[PDB]
């Protein structure tokens, strides 16, 4: 049975975290993303003055080329990308799926050209919504699951030190207590999963779902929500410059948690201090607007606290606070 | 920060 370890490191502010994952020989830093399905990659296709500061793929060296596929996708901040396919061996912690789909990227929206810290994304939503045309491909996660000794992934994002991504095995030793699980709703695609309130600092209110992304550095949540919890953050006001509610360093925040079918989620206040807003002398809150979607995105803010695993058995998410 |  297979199992492996790879390790994540996070960039300035953790605003994205990338791992190393070998593409036909060449190793790449990709963001894994469990709000998407798409493995896609900068690659020799692109303009060279495109390729700059990245590790690209060549697709012409080691892919068997899908002819007239191609895929097209774009991201909740606007971003987007698209380009053909290709099949190659991909590893991920010693992990190895022969005849992945790897998607090569031909256009990558300003977001993409401008972030040098990764050299593409590895999706790991169900596959139900990879965007590859005409037919769709499995992620990197279901090409393999069958051969993990357990078809589960588990994921440890930290605060400015080095986490991991466990695949096919559960590390009891990254998280206090017991797990407790809730049930997944995969219909549109993701990891998502309800909770049945939340408090934030001296308010409570009523239930919710949403989705558990790596790939989404915030928790974004209702605007009633962002309201209550800054109402009681003093000074705390809106900077467009920032991206959002930001407020004086110092400032002590309250915890914010969540009820998940009896468990309570807690993210402690010095967590959703992000950084520096960037903007003067100020830091963005960690809690901000999910622009009216509809539902929660449980961002890296919220992981930065819990041990959590994706089960494809059910499907399920089990939590546990980090170790 | 993003929002995947
Ligand atoms: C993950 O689990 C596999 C199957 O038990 C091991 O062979 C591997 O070394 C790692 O513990
Ligand atoms: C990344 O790979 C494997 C290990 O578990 C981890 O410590 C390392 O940094």
């Amino acid at each position: 049975a297979a199992s492996g370890v790879a390790t994540n490191t996070p960039t300035a502010n953790d605003e994205e975290y990338i791992t190393p994952v070998t593409i036909g020989g060449t190793t790449l830093n990709l963001n894994f993303d469990t709000g998407s399905a798409d493995l896609w990659v900068f690659s020799t296709e692109l303009p060279a003055s495109q390729q700059s500061g990245h590790s690209v793929y060549n697709p012409s060296a080691t892919g068997k080329e899908l002819s007239g596929y191609t895929w097209s996708i774009s991201y909740g901040d606007g971003s987007s990308a698209s380009g053909n396919v290709f099949t190659d061996s991909v590893t991920v912690g010693g992990v190895t799926a022969h005849g992945q789909a790897v998607q090569a990227a031909q256009q990558i929206s300003a977001q993409f050209q401008q972030d040098t810290n990764n050299d593409g994304l590895l999706g790991l939503a169900f596959s139900s919504i990879n965007t590859v045309q005409p037919q769709s491909q499995t992620t990197f996660f279901d090409t393999v699951k069958s051969s993990l000794a357990q078809p589960l992934f588990a994921v440890a994002l930290k605060h400015q030190q080095p986490g991991v991504y466990d695949f096919g095995f559960i590390d009891s030793s990254k998280y206090t207590g017991s797990l407790t699980y809730t049930g997944v709703d995969n219909s549109q695609g993701f990891w998502s999963f309800n909770v049945d309130s939340y408090t934030a600092g001296s308010q409570s209110g009523d239930g919710f779902s949403g989705i558990a992304d790596t790939g989404t550095t915030l928790l974004l949540l209702d605007d009633s929500v962002v309201s209550q919890y800054y109402s009681q953050v003093s000074g705390a006001q809106q900077d467009s410059n920032a991206g959002g509610y930001v407020f004086d360093c110092s400032t002590n925040l309250p915890d914010f948690s969540v009820s998940i079918s009896g468990y309570t989620a807690t993210v402690p206040g010095s967590l959703i201090n992000y950084g520096p807003s960037g903007d003067g002398s100020t830091c963005l809150g960690g809690i901000q607007s999910n622009s009216g979607i509809g539902f929660s995105i449980f961002g890296d803010i919220f992981l930065k606290s819990q041990y959590v695993v994706f089960d494809s058995d059910g499907p399920q998410l089990g939590f546990a606070p980090q170790a | 920060x993003v929002v995947x």
